[PDB]
C-alpha cells in the first residue's frame, strides 16, 4: 500500500521489493496483466540500446570514420547508412542476437532461472558478490533510463532544429 | 434538519459536516448522484481541482498584469490574447506544459478512482506538503477551510477573467478602471 514513488497511489501489487530499481512506479498497472520478467527484460534491452545510441549519436556528430559516406550528421546518417548497407550488417547481427534472445526469454519465462537481462556477459568482473551486482544493476537501470530520455530529447531537438551537438 | 446556508431547504443527506466549507448549499441535491462514476468523492475531488486551478490562474493573471511579464516573454496586458503570442514564438513550451499536465491528470484520475475504491485517501489529497505547513491537526481543518474558500473565490474570479478577456479583449484591471 502507498507505493514509494507515488505516495498517494496504491502499491502496484506486483512490485513488492524484490527487484532492482523497484520504487513501486506503475500507475497504469502494466505489471497487472504482463509478466514482470518480460517487462524487466524489455526495459533493460531499451536501456542498453538507448545508451549505445546516445553515445553513438553524440560521438558521430564529432568524430567520423574515414570515407565520404561517413561525412553526414547523425540526423541524416540513417538514410545514408541504409543506402550504403552499413545498417544492413547491424541489422543482420542484431537479428542473430535477437533470435538467441527469443530462445533466452522463452526459457526464462518457462522456468530456467535466468534473471531478466542476464546474459552472463562479464569478461571483467565489476561485480563480485550479490551486493556489488545489485548496486551495479541499479546503476545500469538508472543510467539506461536517463539515456533513453536523453536520446529522446536529442532526436526531438535535432529534428526540430538541425543543429550540431548542442541541440538547443 | 434544515441546511445552514439555505434555511428553506432540508439538510442534504450526503453533506453532514465533514468537508471543509460545508454549509449545506446543495439546492439541486447533486451530492446524492451515484452514477456514471460520479459521487460525493468525485464531486469533491473535482471541486478541489477546480479550486486549485482557479487559484493558480487568478494569481498568474494578476501577477503578469501587475508586475509585468518575465524577461523574454511577450507583453500586451490581455492574458487571453497573449497566449497566442507565446505560442507563436515558444510553441515547445506550451506543448511540454500540456504533455506534463496530461500525464499528471492521468495520474490524478487513477489516484482518484483508486482512493474511491479502497478508501484510504481523502478527496483532493496528493500528499503534497513539502514544507510541512499542515502536519498537526486543529490547523489542518483551518487550512482546508481557507483553501476551499479561496479556491471558490478564485474559481469565480478566473471564470470572470476568462470571459472578460474573450469578450472585451482587454486586461482584467483594464476592465476594472
Ligand atoms: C545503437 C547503436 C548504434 C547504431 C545503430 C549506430 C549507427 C551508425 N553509426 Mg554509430 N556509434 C555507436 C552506436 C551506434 N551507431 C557508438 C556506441 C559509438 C561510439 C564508439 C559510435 C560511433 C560512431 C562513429 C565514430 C561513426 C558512427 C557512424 C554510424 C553510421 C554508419 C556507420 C556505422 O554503423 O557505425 C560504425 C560504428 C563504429 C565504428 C563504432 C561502433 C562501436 C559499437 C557500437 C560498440 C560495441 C558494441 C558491440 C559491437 C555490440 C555487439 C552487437 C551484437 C548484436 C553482436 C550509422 C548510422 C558513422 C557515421 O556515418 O556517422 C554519421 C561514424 O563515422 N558511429
Ligand atoms: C553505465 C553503464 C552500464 C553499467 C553500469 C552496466 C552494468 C551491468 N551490466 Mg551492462 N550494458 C551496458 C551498460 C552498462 N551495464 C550497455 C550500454 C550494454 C550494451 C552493449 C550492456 C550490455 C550488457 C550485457 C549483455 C550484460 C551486461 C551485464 C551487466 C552487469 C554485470 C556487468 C558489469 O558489471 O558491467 C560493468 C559496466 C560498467 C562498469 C560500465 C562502464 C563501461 C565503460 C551489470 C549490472 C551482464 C548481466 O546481465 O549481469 C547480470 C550481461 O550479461 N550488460
Ligand atoms: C533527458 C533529459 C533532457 C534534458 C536535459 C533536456 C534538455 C533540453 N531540452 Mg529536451 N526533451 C527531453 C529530454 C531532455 N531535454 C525529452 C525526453 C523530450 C521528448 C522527446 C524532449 C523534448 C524537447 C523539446 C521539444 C524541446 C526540448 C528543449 C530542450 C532544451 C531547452 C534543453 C537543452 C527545447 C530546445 O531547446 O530545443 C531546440 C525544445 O524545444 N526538449
Ligand atoms: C489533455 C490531457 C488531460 C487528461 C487526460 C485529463 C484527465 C482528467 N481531467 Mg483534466 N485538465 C487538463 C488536461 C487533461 N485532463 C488541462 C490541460 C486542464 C487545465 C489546466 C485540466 C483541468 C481539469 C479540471 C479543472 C478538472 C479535470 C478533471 C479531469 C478528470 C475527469 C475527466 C473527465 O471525465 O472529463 C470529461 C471531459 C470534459 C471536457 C467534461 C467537462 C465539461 C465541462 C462542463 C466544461 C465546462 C466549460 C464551461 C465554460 C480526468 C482525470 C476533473 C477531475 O479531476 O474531477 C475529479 C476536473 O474537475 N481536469
Ligand atoms: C493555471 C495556471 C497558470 C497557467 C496556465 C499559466 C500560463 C502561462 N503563464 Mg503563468 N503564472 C501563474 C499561473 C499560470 N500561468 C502563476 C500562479 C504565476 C505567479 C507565480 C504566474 C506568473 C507568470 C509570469 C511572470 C509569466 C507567466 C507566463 C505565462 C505564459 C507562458 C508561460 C508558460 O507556458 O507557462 C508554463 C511555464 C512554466 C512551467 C515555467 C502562459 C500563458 C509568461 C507570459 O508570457 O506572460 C504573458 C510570463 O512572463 N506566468
Ligand atoms: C489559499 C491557498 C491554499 C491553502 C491554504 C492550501 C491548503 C492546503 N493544501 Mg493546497 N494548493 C493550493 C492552494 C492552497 N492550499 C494551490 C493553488 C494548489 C495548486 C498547486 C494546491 C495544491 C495542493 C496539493 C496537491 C495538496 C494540497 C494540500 C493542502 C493541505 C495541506 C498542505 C498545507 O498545509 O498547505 C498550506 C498552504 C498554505 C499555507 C498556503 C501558503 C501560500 C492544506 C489544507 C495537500 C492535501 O490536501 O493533503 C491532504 C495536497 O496533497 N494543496
Ligand atoms: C469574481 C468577481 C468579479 C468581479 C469583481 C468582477 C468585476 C467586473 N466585471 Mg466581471 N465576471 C465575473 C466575476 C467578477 N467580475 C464572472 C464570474 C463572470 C462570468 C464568467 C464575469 C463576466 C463579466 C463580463 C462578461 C463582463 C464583466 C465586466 C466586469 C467589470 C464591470 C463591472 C460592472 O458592473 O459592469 C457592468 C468589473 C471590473 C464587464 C467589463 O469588463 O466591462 C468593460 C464585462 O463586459 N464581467
Ligand atoms: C450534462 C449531462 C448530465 C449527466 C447526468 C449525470 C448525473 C446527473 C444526475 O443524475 O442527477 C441530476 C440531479 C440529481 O437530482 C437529485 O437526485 C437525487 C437522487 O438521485 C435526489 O433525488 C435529489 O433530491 C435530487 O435533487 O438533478 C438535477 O440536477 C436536476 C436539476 C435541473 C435544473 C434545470 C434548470
Ligand atoms: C478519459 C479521460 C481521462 C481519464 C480517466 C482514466 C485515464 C481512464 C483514469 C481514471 O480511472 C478514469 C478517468 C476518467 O479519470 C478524459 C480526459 C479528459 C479530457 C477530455 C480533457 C479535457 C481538457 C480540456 C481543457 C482543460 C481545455 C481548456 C481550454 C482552455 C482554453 C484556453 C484559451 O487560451 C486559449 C487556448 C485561447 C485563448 O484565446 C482564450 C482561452 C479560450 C481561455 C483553458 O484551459
Ligand atoms: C526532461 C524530461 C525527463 C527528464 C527525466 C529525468 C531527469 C529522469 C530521471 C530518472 O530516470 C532517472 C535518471 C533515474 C530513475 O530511476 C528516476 C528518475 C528521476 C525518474 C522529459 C521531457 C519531456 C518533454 C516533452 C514531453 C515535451 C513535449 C513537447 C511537445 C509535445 C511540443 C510540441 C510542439 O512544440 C512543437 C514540438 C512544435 C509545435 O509547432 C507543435 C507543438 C505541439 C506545440
Amino acid at each position: 500500500e502507498k507505493s514509494k514513488a507515488v505516495p498517494f497511489l496504491p502499491r502496484p501489487a506486483a512490485l513488492d521489493g524484490s527487484v532492482v530499481g523497484d520504487v513501486g512506479f506503475d500507475p497504469v498497472g502494466f505489471t497487472s496483466w504482463l509478466p514482470l520478467s518480460y517487462l524487466q527484460e524489455a526495459e533493460i534491452k531499451h536501456c542498453r540500446i538507448a545508451m549505445l545510441a546516445t553515445l553513438g549519436w553524440i560521438v558521430a556528430d564529432f568524430v567520423h570514420l574515414p570515407g565520404a559516406v561517413h561525412e553526414v550528421s547523425s540526423l541524416a546518417a540513417h538514410d545514408v547508412a541504409v543506402k550504403s548497407g552499413a545498417l544492413a550488417q547491424i541489422l543482420i547481427w542484431t537479428s542473430i542476437a535477437e533470435a538467441i534472445s527469443v530462445i533466452a526469454i522463452s526459457q526464462m519465462l518457462e522456468g530456467s532461472g535466468r534473471q531478466p537481462g542476464d546474459f552472463k556477459f562479464d569478461p571483467l568482473n565489476f561485480a563480485k558478490d550479490e551486493k556489488s551486482l545489485k548496486k551495479m544493476q541499479l546503476s545500469e537501470l538508472k543510467n539506461g533510463r536517463l539515456a533513453m530520455l536523453a536520446f529522446s530529447g536529442i532526436v526531438t531537438q535535432a529534428a526540430l532544429t538541425g543543429h550540431a551537438f548542442p541541440y538547443m | 434538519e434544515r441546511s445552514k446556508s439555505l434555511p428553506f431547504l432540508m439538510k442534504p443527506k450526503n453533506l453532514d459536516g465533514s468537508m471543509a466549507g460545508d454549509v449545506g448549499f446543495d439546492p439541486l441535491g447533486l451530492s446524492e448522484i451515484n452514477d456514471v462514476g460520479v459521487d460525493l468523492y468525485w464531486l469533491r475531488e473535482a471541486e478541489l481541482k477546480h479550486c486549485r486551478l482557479g487559484m493558480m490562474a487568478a494569481a498568474g493573471i494578476l501577477f503578469v498584469e501587475i508586475l509585468g511579464p518575465a524577461p523574454g516573454f511577450p507583453a500586451g496586458k490581455s492574458q487571453m490574447d497573449v497566449f497566442w503570442k507565446v505560442y507563436a514564438e515558444k510553441p515547445s513550451l506550451i506543448g511540454a506544459s500540456l504533455a506534463a499536465i496530461a500525464i499528471l491528470e492521468v495520474i490524478s484520475g487513477v489516484a482518484t478512482t483508486q482512493g474511491r475504491q479502497n478508501g484510504d485517501r481523502a478527496p483532493g489529497d496528493y500528499n503534497f506538503d513539502p514544507l510541512g505547513f499542515g502536519k498537526d491537526p486543529a490547523k489542518f481543518k483551518d487550512l482546508q477551510l481557507k483553501e476551499v474558500k479561496n479556491g471558490r473565490l478564485a474559481m469565480i474570479a478566473a471564470a470572470g477573467m476568462i470571459l472578460q478577456g474573450v469578450s472585451t479583449h482587454q486586461g482584467a484591471l483594464e476592465n476594472l478602471s
